[PDB]
């Protein structure tokens, strides 16, 4: 019943919920992986079509 | 089949990353709400045993 | 896992979370009750002398 | 003693009602989270018996 009401009262609500560096690095690696993987499936498609 | 399986296991997550912005109060708010919900539920499960 | 995100993602959360008028009346009535009870208790405590 | 009991009963809710401000997105967010949690709990109660 109370925990969220207290979290809204802490600090200045500007630095709270700020991502760590590791999440930013994981984000970049995941986006790179996603785009390269779609490219691999596009090339397999083109090869099967000929 | 292997490449499609990996894409299926990444695509559900990378949707948040593709639109990632350094300034997004709605993303921060909903992440806060989901994490607070998960904390309360995990604590209750862990101590009650349900 | 998802219902919360689906509800929050809707636009105009202000309209989405408008309180019923009955609730707007009930909370005001409780505020009046609280102030009147404190005033009555102060009077009783003072008269006791 | 009667007046003290009535004040003790009402205080828990007037403490929140006295702080109402129409322009408060945090109050709205707290209500949203509480109502969603109540829904999920009632659904699990009625389907699984937990």
């Amino acid at each position: 019943s109370e925990l969220l009401a207290n979290l809204y009262s802490c600090g200045d609500q500007n630095t709270l919920m700020e991502e760590s560096a590791e999440q930013a690095q994981r984000r970049d690696e995941m986006l790179r992986m996603y785009h390269a993987l779609k490219e691999a499936l596009s090339i397999i498609g083109n090869i099967n079509t000929t | 089949n292997k490449l499609q399986s990996q894409l299926l296991s990444i695509e559900k997550e990378v949707e948040e990353y593709k639109n990632f912005r350094p300034d997004d109060p709605a993303r921060k708010t909903k992440a806060l709400l989901q994490m607070v919900q998960q904390f309360a539920v995990d604590f209750e499960k862990r101590i009650e045993g349900s």
